[PDB]
DNA sequence: GAGAAGCTTTTAGAATTGTGA
DNA sequence: TCACAATTCTAAAAGCAAAAAAGCCTTCTC
RNA sequence: UAGACGAACGGCGCGUCUUUAAACCAUGCGUCGGGAGCGCGGCGGGUUCAGGAUGAACGGCAAUGCUGCUCAUGGCUUUUUUGCU
């Protein structure tokens, strides 16, 4: 549950960068199936999202060295497969 | 009944209202006593006494009720009439006066003050401070909530400019005006704007999408450029402008 | 997709391009089948097909035909919303001019032929002949000639002479104009023009053909020969209830043209007359003229009934065109309305949704999750299913709704707090359950308002209405610092009986252990709600570093005082609950809690604060009855006081010892005594009137009176609205706002009478109306305000910059209207700040001035700050985040990419609709004295006289911060001296107003130095007094012999020998206008401060004037540069005044009109910025002379005068950002070494882009002079013809564009709002940076 | 209208700005019970075919 | 028939009955309105015409007129107003000759009230109808004050 | 009948011309 | 010549919503 | 009752006639329907030329058909009144 996010804004100190963040995760969960990395307690995945960025972790620098990491092993799934 | 708030009072210089209030407290007292008399079964005597009382108090007042000429049978229908309350005639500019008024609620057994004491309803609590209670006329102004709420998801639109119609006649959406543009624009609201422009006004593929979208758990948009805008650059070309939009 | 709009002129093979088909037919369908017909303005083988994948006949129809264009009737088997989108054309059969291009004004076929308007007028219209070519003829080529003439000549001339007529010989002569020749030519000659007023012309012109040169234009293009035809979806031709048809007004505007172009083509196929056709071309022109714009020609044609039918410019323009109805504001899905209730229980972020309209708005989400759930496998059963209204849907519709938001609105949204968003709580009902703190933000009430609900549908649109919309993120204002979440009348009330104190009420005078056993008591009984008591209270202080510090102690409190206690949180003293706690003091309450502890804590705490102050408002019972509003005792004896005074004026009027006016004086005055003593009376009787004891004789203590209350804690009411309950209503004015004579003696808990009571009537609707007519001035304002400012953004951190504006406090010359405390709260410091010791750094130079640093130099006392402003950035493009400083509606500094331009057009306009439509100087306290500009000497009384006319002082503290402020003009009498101590009421100075004293720094005899006894002087002696003296007269009454001897007089000594100036080697030679009566003849020594010759003498509209810049109609004409200024020749027109520079030279003259009392004599000194005949200043010369941080200033303060009159608080950013909006542009004067015209006007930005990257090199720069443009200026000259379009003169500028060949970068913010797109402020900064990095 | 019994206070901030707190026993009573008269025509027209 | 059914189905002065009320029908129909057909327009009204002028005094109410754009031009018509042969509004007065106050109803109209010294409703009548107090407060040229008897 | 043929706002700014030197 | 100034033509004048009614060229047939 | 015709074909409708293709209308009546690409030809429509109102050729398109290869199967304007700012 969410009321205020200024906790979340503290740890992302712009404010519109917080917003594009959380879309990006809260996507993430809805479409990519990833797994929330916090207990659900019947929250929609913007207020997941949300609470994973008050907890301290998910940002950009996070959000884009996973996303590496993940096409990287992809890639070297196939590079295995073929290779 | 009915509660009001005092506050209304002061701000809004009506003191018509609580004076309305004390005499129609007043009045009703009147035919409270007249209701005790007329159920506890009682001879016309006390009856036609007691009305004469009531229509012969004040300064120097025009009209003269005197009871003797009534022939003691539309006495009792007089007083069934006035079981309710008696009727009071407050001309406009040369109306009743608070001495009148304190005269006839003294008439009946009411305080003078216009203020009794209450007890709250739900903690049997007795308030402070005297309230003013009392019988007021209230409208009902034609004004109904169940003729001003409205609601849609989708509907019809417009030809011209695919937009919806307006109405809560023909089935119809909310106007979101410039003022409201701009306040979206003080804050950060970027892409509440951009969707509210776009897929739920005029963007006809990005709109039938998003509701595909929306039906499939998927909150996404496709951005698309509106429709009014080709319909503004085909009305200027019918000019001899030619204004066309440059490439990427 | 696209980066850029762009606009040019079409050419016939362009509309020839465009096209499909050719229309010939002006029918449009048929009647019997209702499908089109051919070659009509509704035809299938031009616009498209009427059906989807179908030909019209009925032969291709199968999947295999997409594409194949049938041979039977000739439609293209495809799309049907290809009607959309295919335009036809109409050959003309004669050329015809293009309405706008021609009557536009400036015309921009006019001034490019150099022909003036009215004679293409008359030749266009076949009225006149025009002539071209004039060969080896003595008649030139584009003068006009006329119908004898035109016989005269043809018959004396031969072949060889082309004299055309119509839209024919206009397109002759702009084909044969050649442009780069002119232009050339043209140039050369402007060079030798000498500046008179042609120049200007010139300028003009050339801009033209450069401009039209440069794009791909040609003159003839002004000129239809093909013209387009909008596609037949866009005008269509409905069919309604009947056999008729709705038809659309363009349609019948086009059988019109294709009407008359049919017969015209007929007459020349049929080799008609010259005099039929040439009607028949003018009628044609004419219906041309009337499809482009109607209106434009003479009175527009009627279509049906009485109504000129709407053109093209109708459909464009407008508030009902296609920009401001269908672009910069849409209607929209998933919205709806209902009336709003109030709903107490509600915490601030929730509001309550009927669940009729929840289920109607969420809908597809419904449908989502009934599908997930397989409640309903295919769309349709899902349909039904939520159509039925089952029990199921109603947990799924609980479960769509859980945290997602909504958005409400009320009807006029003047600021961004008018849309908020809330998590809806599902209600049974039809109304809108609203909290009560967010009604001061809506401004709503709750006697018939209604709202509407918005839903967001993408996750980035729930995101940002979860974290920047959120109604617990906008407690503070972004017009000022102060909260929008303060309790507004109930729960003031509430907590203003709770906390409160009776003198001797039940259970007075005992000990207790904490807030719980005060709350037992109160609630079994056993004390009163305020009695007064001792309490042991714990109180936090966090003082430590992130660390609490539990102090305890005993303090002398009450009852209601302690139970309130419990809701404040850890961080807060106790001396925020120990007091009365009015309306004020509970915004302080809340203020406070948000700057020491946070968001969080304030938000629960106003929660808690509204639901203790209903219930105890609840508990408390408060009424109001006949018996609260208690006359004074005293009234009737005033009253007869009062009026006996009058009629003892009146008796002396009778007599004949007064006069009407003054007698008018007398009575009025003693009226508003009397009033005034009556108030007095009523509010001292009324405020203390309780009288009680606690243990013997009776003690006074404060009013327990329920209006009292009202008025007293801030709740509702004020001190005017019990006068008129209690004490008399006073004095009214009558329409032409003369003050009636008798007032309104009575009162409202008495009656008035019917005099009174239509006196009454008459400032009633007098209010009523002003307000109803000032909210449209007030809306149109802030229009103009945010379509000039909406484009300017936040888009650094820093200019590196040093420059800024010196903030002081401000004073009109009484007490200080507001400290500087409250100026520099929150703003930048551009050069450091010194302590008051010596040249010690007190605080760094790039501080944020937050309650810390504003409370240090508030105890250190400093005078004033130089503080970063944003209209001395030098960030182009936008601002930097230092500049502009805090956010003001956050606490922190501001954010890279907000939009500022529209939060400050908003905070300006949304007030807008509380402003209002239709001696000597006698100190006040004891300071130091101090004086700056002041130029004096000693007179023979000791006092100091002063010869200066921008003379002021100031009252100082001791510690230097200024306290009052005065201006003294040339020649007063002072009382003290610079640098002394005066006492507090000690007069100061006197002056002698109506007469402008001559004192002489010298003295001395007197010289009559050329006067003639009749036309300089004419002698006139003080009858009455006994004594003669000359009488000067000026150059408007005297013979033209004498006027030339200019009349004056001169001081010298005994001998003759000229007394000369002090300082130099010169006589003071004096001359003196007329009308200055030198009492004091020859004879006479003189002293210094001796007078030698007498010399007798809005509301909203406003702050509209000032942004608009609008020139007085009286400038105080200013001074341009030092030295000895002088008179100059015997008034040619205007009386010259030329000014003479010591390193300078002395060209400059000015031309000053004769009506003027100057403000300067021949022998004396001015300077840039002076003053030379006093009045209402203008803000261009403000610009042009003393700078743009003097205009800045000059505009923030008149604008601050008016909104603070008002009651109304802005903060100071605002204005400066729109000002540094209006002065954006700049024209040049040097061209230097860039490419630059002569007098071209570019903007400020551009040039200063330019010399900036050319001065990377050795090259010279250019130099420039800031134009100050108003607000529709300003805006409609911008470089981006998108805006301009959308706000104002939508033809004047697409025509500029149009032959400008200009090209549209969007870059803005209306610009992306209209094409559909991120707008580059929030949180589409990004995006849009993106793109910028990819380019 | 109606003359109903009023008191003047507030009460739990259900009457805060201008709202009004009435009791059930003015709806038991039908004291504000209105009637409305609708009307619908439907209308058969000579259309094509 | 054409030019008098568009008077009377289509006109701006010729409107929809207001019919929720006894009182809203017949203050529907004793409305004077300053706008329709060679009248003025809402927009094009100044304030000196939305204005409520001294000689409306008895025939013409000063507090019955809609709020919003058309205040002041929608006015309402007193309870004893009446017209003229002209058309001009004219309020009845009773003639107060001799001191006495006898009851000979006149109907002034705004150019002959100026000419007169005219008493007010609630001025104290003693018996056979003499002002009982000295002096009584009147209006004479546009404008109130008080009068000798 | 059905189907065509064809007589008053107010303010303010910018462009003429109409004397005026 | 080249400058003020009276004329006059052009633009603009808040937002949101509810209900109702009247209409959607002249005319010329034979 | 059935048959035929009405810009290619089929059903249905409507109009007309009775073994016949006419008459009616004139982007030659109305509504609906054709699994697709390549290939064969070509109703219909046009280009060129001549001939002297007539005729030869033509392939960008293309109708009833034929063989073979590949594939999932829905309203706008004016007026009036009202409501909230
Ligand atoms: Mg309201
Ligand atoms: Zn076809
Ligand atoms: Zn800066």
């Amino acid at each position: 549950a969410r009321v205020t996010v200024q906790d979340a804004v503290e740890k992302i100190g712009n404010r519109f960068d917080l917003v594009l963040v959380a879309a990006r995760r809260a996507r993430q969960m809805q479409v990519g199936g990833k797994d929330p990395l916090v207990p659900e307690e019947n929250d929609k995945t913007t207020v997941i999202a949300l609470r994973e960025i008050e907890e301290g972790l998910i940002n950009n620098q996070i959000l884009d060295v996973r996303e590496r990491q993940e096409q990287q092993e992809q890639e070297a799934a196939e590079l295995q497969a073929v290779t | 009944d009915i509660v009001l708030n005092p506050l209304g009072v002061p701000s809004r210089m009506n003191i018509g209202q609580i004076l309305e209030t004390h005499l129609g407290m007043a009045a009703k007292g009147i035919g409270d006593k007249i209701n005790a008399m007329l159920k506890q079964q009682q001879e016309v005597a006390k009856l036609r006494e007691f009305i004469q009382r009531a229509y012969d108090l004040g300064a120097d007042v025009r009209q003269k009720v005197d009871l003797s000429t009534f022939s003691d049978e539309e006495v009792m229908r007089l007083a069934e009439n006035l079981r309710k309350g008696m009727p009071i005639a407050t001309p406009v500019f040369d109306g009743a006066k608070e001495a009148e008024i304190k005269e006839l609620l003294k008439l009946g057994d009411l305080p003078t003050s216009g203020q009794i004491r209450l007890y709250d309803g739900r903690t049997g609590e007795q308030f402070e401070r005297p309230v003013t209670v009392g019988y007021m006329y209230m409208l009902k102004l034609n004004h109904l909530v169940d003729d001003k709420m409205h609601a849609r998801s989708t509907g019809s639109y417009s030809l011209v400019t695919q937009q919806p119609l307006g109405g809560k006649a023909q089935f119809g959406g909310q106007r979101f005006g410039e003022m409201e543009v701009w306040a979206l624009e003080a804050y950060g609201a970027a892409y509440t704007l951009q969707e509210m422009l776009t897929v739920k006004s005029d963007d006809v593929n990005g709109r039938t999408k998003m509701y595909k979208n929306i039906v499939d758990g998927n909150h996404q948009m496709e951005p698309g450029m509106p429709e009014s805008f080709n319909v503004l650059l085909k009305e200027i070309r019918s000019l001899g402008i030619n204004i066309e939009l440059e490439d990427e | 997709e696209f980066d850029a709009i762009k606009i040019a002129l079409a050419s016939p093979d362009m509309i020839r391009s465009w096209s499909f088909g050719e229309v010939k037919k002006p029918e449009t369908i048929n009647y019997r089948t209702f499908k089109p017909e051919r070659d009509g303005l509704f035809c299938a083988r031009i616009f498209g097909p009427v059906k989807d994948y179908e030909c019209l006949c009925g032969k291709y129809k199968r999947l295999k035909h997409r594409g194949v264009i049938c041979e039977k009737c000739g439609v293209e088997v495809t799309q049907t919303k290809v009607r959309r989108e295919r335009m036809g054309h109409i050959e003309l059969a004669s050329p015809t001019a293009h309405i706008w291009f021609l009557k536009s004004l400036p015309s921009r076929i006019g001034l490019l032929l150099d022909m003036p308007l009215r004679d293409i007028e008359r030749v266009l219209y076949f009225e006149s002949y025009v002539v071209i070519e004039g060969g080896m003829t003595n008649l030139e080529r584009q003068q006009i000639l006329t119908e004898e003439q035109y016989l005269d000549a043809l018959e004396e001339f031969g072949d060889e002479f082309d004299a055309k007529m119509g839209a024919e010989a206009i397109q002759a002569l702009l084909k044969s104009m050649d442009l780069e020749q002119e232009c050339e030519q043209l140039r050369e000659e402007l060079n030798e023009t000498n500046s008179e007023t042609k120049r200007k012309k010139l300028t003009k012109r050339i801009k033209l053909l450069e401009a039209f040169v440069q794009s791909g234009n040609k003159p003839e293009w002004m000129i239809l020969t093909v013209l387009p035809v909008l596609p037949p979806d866009l005008r269509p031709l409905v069919p309604l209830d009947g056999g008729r048809f709705a038809t659309s007004d363009l349609n019948d505007l086009y059988r019109r043209v294709i009407n008359r172009n049919n017969r015209l083509k007929r007459l020349l196929d049929l080799a008609a007359p010259d005099i039929i056709v040439r009607n028949e071309k003018r009628m044609l022109q004419e219906a041309v003229d009337a499809l482009l714009d109607n209106g434009r020609r003479g009175r527009a044609i009627t279509g049906s009934n009485k109504r000129p039918l709407k053109s093209l410019a109708d459909m464009i323009k407008g508030k009902q065109g296609r920009f401001r109805q269908n672009l910069l504001g849409k209607r929209v899905d998933y919205s709806g309305r209902s009336v709003i209730t109030v709903g107490p229980y509600l915490r601030l972020h929730q509001c309550g949704l009927p669940k009729k309209m929840a289920l109607e708005l969420f809908k597809p989400f419904i449908y989502g999750k009934l599908e997930l759930r397989g409640l309903a496998t295919t769309i349709k059963a899902a349909k039904k299913m939520v159509e039925r209204e089952e029990a199921v849907v109603w947990d799924i519709l609980d479960e769509v709704i859980r945290e997602h938001p909504v958005l409400l609105n009320r009807a006029p949204t003047l600021h961004r707090l008018g849309i908020q968003a809330f998590e809806p709580v599902l209600i049974e009902g039809k109304a809108i359950q609203l909290h009560p703190l967010v009604c001061a933000a809506y401004n709503a009430d709750f006697d018939g308002d209604q709202m509407a609900v918005h839903v967001p549908l993408t996750l980035e649109a729930q995101l940002e209405a979860r974290a920047l919309m959120m109604s617990t993120n906008n407690i503070l204002s972004p017009a000022n610092g102060e909260p929008i979440i303060v309790p507004s009348q109930d729960v003031v009330l509430g907590l203003y009986y709770m906390t409160r104190d009776c003198v001797n009420a039940k259970g007075e005078g005992m000990v207790l252990t904490g807030p719980k056993e005060a709350e037992r008591l109160y609630r079994s009984g056993l004390a009163s709600l305020h009695a007064r008591v001792k309490v042991r209270i714990t109180e936090y202080e966090k003082d430590a570093n992130g660390e609490l510090v539990a102090k305890t102690s005993l303090k002398d409190t009450t009852v209601g005082r302690a139970i309130l206690w419990m809701i404040v949180p850890k961080g807060l003293p106790y001396s925020i609950v120990n007091q009365a706690l009015g309306k004020k003091a509970i915004s302080k309450m809340l203020n406070t809690c948000y700057r020491i502890l946070g968001l969080k804590p304030t938000v629960i705490f106003a929660d808690q604060i509204m639901y203790t102050g209903f219930a105890y408002a609840a508990r408390s019972g408060a009424s109001v009855g006949i018996d609260d509003m208690v006359i004074p005792e005293k009234k009737h004896e005033i009253i007869s006081e009062a009026e006996a005074e009058v009629a003892e004026i009146q008796e002396q009027f009778q007599s004949g010892l007064v006069t009407a006016g003054e007698r008018y004086n007398k009575v009025i005055d003693i009226w508003a005594a009397a009033n005034d003593r009556v108030s007095k009376a009523m509010m001292d009787n009324l405020q203390t009137e309780t009288v009680i004891n606690r243990d013997g004789q009776e003690e006074k203590q404060v009013s327990f009176n329920s209006i009292y209350m009202m008025a007293d804690s801030g709740a509702r009411g004020s001190a005017a609205q019990i006068r008129q309950l209690a004490g008399m209503r006073g004095l009214m004015a009558k329409p032409d706002g003369s003050i009636i004579e008798t007032p309104i003696t009575a009162n409202f808990r008495e009656g008035l009478n019917v005099l009174q009571y239509f006196i009454s009537t008459h400032g009633a609707r007098k209010g009523l109306a002003d307000t109803a007519l000032k909210t449209a001035n007030s809306g149109y304002l802030t229009r103009r305000l945010v379509d000039v400012a909406q484009d300017l953004v936040v888009t650094e951190d820093d200019c590196g910059t040093h420059e800024g504006i010196m903030m002081t406090p401000v004073i009109e010359g009484g007490d200080v209207k507001e400290p500087l405390r409250d100026r520099v709260l929150g703003r930048v410091t551009a050069e450091d700040v010194l302590k008051p010791g010596t040249a010690d750094i007190l605080v760094p130079r790039n501080t944020l001035l937050h309650e810390q640093w504003c409370d240090l130099l508030e105890e250190n006392s400093v005078d004033a700050v130089k503080v970063r402003s944003v209209v001395s950035c030098d960030t182009d493009f936008g601002v930097c985040a230092h500049c502009y400083g805090r956010d003001l509606a956050r606490g922190h500094i501001i954010n890279k990419g907000e939009a500022i331009g529209v939060i400050a057009a908003q905070s300006i306009g949304e007030p807008g609709t509380q402003l209002t439509m239709r001696s000597s100087i006698q100190v006040k306290n004891k300071g130091s004295i101090k004086l700056s500009n002041v130029k004096s000497v000693v007179n023979s009384s000791g006092k100091l006289v002063i010869t200066s006319r921008n003379t002021e002082l100031k009252l100082i503290d001791e510690f230097g911060r200024t306290k009052e402020s005065y201006k003294v003009p040339y020649g007063a009498v002072l009382a003290k001296g610079d640098g002394e101590q005066v006492a507090g009421g000690e007069t100061v100075a006197n002056w002698d107003p109506h007469t402008m004293p001559v004192i002489t720094e010298v003295s001395g005899f007197v010289r009559f130095t050329d006067m003639i006894d009749g036309q300089t002087i004419t002698r006139q002696t003080d009858e009455l007094t006994g004594l003669s003296s000359l009488v000067v007269l000026d150059s408007a009454e005297r013979t033209a012999g004498g006027k030339d001897l200019r009349p004056a007089l001169k001081i010298v000594d005994a001998q003759g020998n000229d007394v000369l100036i002090p300082g130099t080697d010169m006589p003071a030679q004096y001359f003196l206008p007329g009308k200055a009566i030198v009492q004091l003849e020859d004879g006479v020594q003189i002293s210094s401060g001796d007078t030698l010759a007498r010399i007798p003498q809005g509301g909203l509209p406003r702050v509209a004037d000032l942004f608009e810049a609008r020139r007085p109609k009286e400038p105080a004409i200013l001074a341009e540069i030092s030295g000895i200024v002088s008179f100059g020749k015997e008034t040619k027109g205007k009386r010259r005044l030329v000014i003479t520079p010591v390193d300078g030279s002395d060209p400059y003259e000015e031309m000053i009109p004769k009506w003027r009392q100057l403000n300067v004599f021949e022998g004396e000194r001015v300077e840039r910025g002076d003053v030379i005949s006093d009045g209402p200043e203008a803000p261009h010369d403000i610009l042009r002379l003393r700078g743009v941080h003097a205009v800045t200033r000059y505009i923030v303060n008149e604008v601050q005068d008016v909104y603070r009159l008002q009651g109304v608080k802005i903060n100071d950013k605002h204005i400066e950002v729109i000002v540094r909006q209006m002065l954006r542009k700049a024209t040049i004067v040097n061209a230097g070494s860039s490419d630059f015209l002569e007098g071209e006007q570019v903007e400020y930005s551009r040039v200063k882009i330019a010399n900036r990257e050319l001065e990377a090199n050795g090259k010279v720069g250019a130099t420039y002079s800031r134009d100050l443009l108003g607000i529709t200026k300003a805006s409609l000259a911008t470089e981006s013809f998108i805006s301009a379009a959308s706000f104002q003169e939508t033809t004047r500028v697409l025509t500029e564009a149009a032959v400008a060949g200009k090209r549209d970068e969007l870059r803005g913010l209306k610009e992306n709002v209209i094409v559909g797109r991120l707008i580059p402020a929030g949180t589409g900064y990004a995006y849009h940076q993106d793109r910028m990095r990819r380019r | 209208g109606q003359n109903m019994r009023v008191a003047f206070m507030p009460w739990n901030g259900y009457n805060f700005e201008d709202s009004i707190l009435v009791s059930e026993r003015v709806v038991q009573e039908d004291r504000f019970t209105t009637i409305h008269i609708q009307e619908l025509a439907c209308v058969s027209r000579d259309t094509k075919l | 028939s054409a030019a008098v059914k568009e008077f009377f189905g289509s006109s701006q002065l010729s409107q929809f009955m207001d019919q929720n009320n006894p009182l809203s029908e017949i203050t529907h129909k004793r409305r004077i309105s300053a706008l329709g057909p060679g009248g003025l327009t809402r927009e094009r009204a100044g304030f000196e015409v939305r204005d409520v002028h001294p000689t409306h005094y008895g025939r013409v109410c000063p507090i019955e007129t809609p709020e919003g754009p058309n205040i002041g031009l929608i006015n309402s018509l007193s309870v004893y107003a009446q017209t003229n042969e002209y058309g001009f509004l004219e309020t009845p007065y009773r003639k107060v000759t001799d001191g006495v106050v006898t009851d000979e109803i006149h109907y002034l109209s705004a150019i002959e009230e100026g000419n007169y010294v005219i008493a007010q409703a609630n001025s104290n009548l003693d018996e056979e109808g003499h002002f009982v107090e000295d002096l009584v407060t009147c209006r004479s040229k546009g404008e109130s004050s008080l009068f000798s008897r």
